[PDB]
């Protein structure tokens, strides 16, 4: 599970986070596309080019969604339970793809704040987000 | 698989910034504190016992330079990839056993360590091909499983 | 991959005794119900409401033939299954984007599958060799991703 | 997570596991070892000829730890959690071979109780076997 030191290494980072959720969330989706183009699969609704309404509306949730799971960090599963239907059972979103948006959040924190990416920062929050993917997959 | 001229440039581009030795390093270093597990193929370094230990130790240091080296060779030749990564991959695959998801793993901890070395210079279509290109590796070193 | 004489001899006698379509509509089945994302890839085939509507369903029943009889083109010729496998690579990667993570799912299924009908006939020796069967058919399919 | 549903079709299988731990487990560690023989490398202090002592002792006991989980269903992790320090610490076991094992263990039930393993409790028992295999590695 999460020690205390994961959960403090991850709403550290997340200090930095917080305030760029539209940002780093857009930046995100646009890696995840472009970097692993299957995943424009979910999406055929969207416009899907760079910096449109939809990936910058869509972004900003999905980092919304992961600073109220670190908010409520005790029990993820309960503050994320209601996207767990969504993603799992209307959507059918193959687990593979948790780890693939997860590789571009990763990489933009990395981009945006290098120093604060240490190794052991990079393991919790690692752990972090495959326990956000469990429960969206449950 | 093939490689469209952007994809070459962005690969022999960034390539020619990279700190082999400092990103080598980190990679493997953060493959063994992320992913603890990976510590059992490398006990002949020594002491792994902590964080603090693992990014010290100058075997896990000298070993992560020869490993990005390596990636290197790929940069170097991409359309002969499968050849030049032969050797190794009877290395992994029928002497040490390394399961090929472990050579996914460190493929992507390298791509967040280009990331954290070349900020927004690591653009979307940078990393696309950078992807591509641990995913390349990583297939090859894991033909002589098939 | 090299096939040994009684690996050969494993594959072929079990398979002249699998019944197609029934394994085969009980391994496309039981991926389904299973590993539930996989019905993205099947809403042409109507009704995949419940474990009752699956294993009930016409079109379920009928591809899963079609798929174990795929398998059964691998068996029939070992050392070709590469070039046998070429155009269905192109249909699962090029086409329908199936990740092949799940390639070795439906593989596991299969295993599966033949146990529940050999029993301890499905010796662990008969396993192995059908396992690195399933796995080397995976592979083939994988191939036009690299 | 594991459903209420999930919960009945797992202990339901395992009263016709229950009674055969030595016998099944046995067979379990004989399957992984003939199907995936990289896993032996975890057993170097073993002899691993087929129907040996120390196979038989150890697949009892990781056996009676299955049915130990399951008859602790509600809270598996409490159940297993000083064989995580075993498993992810101290043996450091890859956890790819957690599938390996569960699904070698699939085999065994399939072999001998057919009829018992339909789809839906094969899916319950997929989802068990992953839920150990995570507690296991934690
Ligand atoms: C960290 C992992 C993820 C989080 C926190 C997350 C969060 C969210 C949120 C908050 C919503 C909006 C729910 C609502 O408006 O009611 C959503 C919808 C959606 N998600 Fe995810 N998601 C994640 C992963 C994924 C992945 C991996 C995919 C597919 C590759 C995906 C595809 C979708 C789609 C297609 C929608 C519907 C979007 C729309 O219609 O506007 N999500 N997700
Ligand atoms: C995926 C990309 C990888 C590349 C390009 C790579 C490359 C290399 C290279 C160049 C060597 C040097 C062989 C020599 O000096 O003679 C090596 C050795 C080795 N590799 Fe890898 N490797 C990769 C992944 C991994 C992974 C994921 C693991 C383990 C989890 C691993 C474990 C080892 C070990 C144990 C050695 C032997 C070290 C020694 O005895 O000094 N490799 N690898
Ligand atoms: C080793 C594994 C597999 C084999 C040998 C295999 C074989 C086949 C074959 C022979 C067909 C042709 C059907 C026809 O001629 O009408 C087919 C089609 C198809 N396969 Fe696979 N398959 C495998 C895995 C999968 C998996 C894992 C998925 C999805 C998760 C998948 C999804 C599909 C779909 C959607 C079609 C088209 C069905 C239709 O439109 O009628 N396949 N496959
Ligand atoms: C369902 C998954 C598993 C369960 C329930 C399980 C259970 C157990 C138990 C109960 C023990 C003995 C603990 C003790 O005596 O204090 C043990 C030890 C051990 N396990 Fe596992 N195990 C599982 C998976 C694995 C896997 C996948 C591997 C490696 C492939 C593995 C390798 C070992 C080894 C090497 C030992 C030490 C055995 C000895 O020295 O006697 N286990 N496990
Ligand atoms: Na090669």
């Amino acid at each position: 599970v999460l020690s205390a030191a994961d959960k403090n290494n991850v709403k550290g980072i997340f200090t930095k986070i917080a305030g760029h959720a539209e940002e780093y969330g857009a930046e995100t989706l646009e890696r995840m596309f472009i970097t692993y183009p299957p995943t424009k699969t979910y999406f055929p609704h969207f416009d899907l080019s760079h910096g449109s309404a939809q990936i910058k509306g869509h972004g900003k949730k999905v980092v919304a969604a992961l600073i109220e799971a670190a908010n409520h960090i005790d029990d993820i599963a309960g503050t994320l339970s209601k996207l767990s239907d969504l993603h799992a059972h209307k959507l059918r979103v193959d687990p593979v793809n948790f780890k693939l948006l997860g590789q571009c959040f990763l990489v933009v924190v990395a981009i945006h704040h290098p120093a604060a990416l240490t190794p052991e920062v990079h393991a919790s929050l690692d752990k972090f987000l495959c326990a956000v993917g469990t429960v969206l997959t449950a | 698989v093939h490689w469209s001229a952007e994809e070459k440039q962005l690969i022999t581009g960034l390539w020619g910034k990279v700190n082999v030795a400092d990103c080598g390093a980190e990679a493997l270093a953060r493959l063994l504190i992320v992913y603890p597990w990976t510590q059992r193929f490398f006990a002949s370094f020594g002491n792994l016992s902590s964080p603090t230990a693992i990014l010290g130790n100058p075997m896990v240091r000298a070993h992560g330079k020869k490993v990005l080296t390596s990636f290197g060779d790929a940069v170097k030749n991409l359309d002969n990839i499968k050849n030049t990564f032969s050797q190794l991959s009877e290395l992994h695959c029928d002497k040490l056993h390394v399961d090929p998801e472990n050579f996914r793993l460190l493929g992507d901890i390298l791509i967040i360590v280009l990331a954290a070395h070349f900020s927004k210079d690591f653009t979307p279509e940078c990393q696309a091909a950078w992807q591509k290109l641990v995913r390349v590796v990583a297939h090859a070193l894991a033909r002589k499983y098939h």
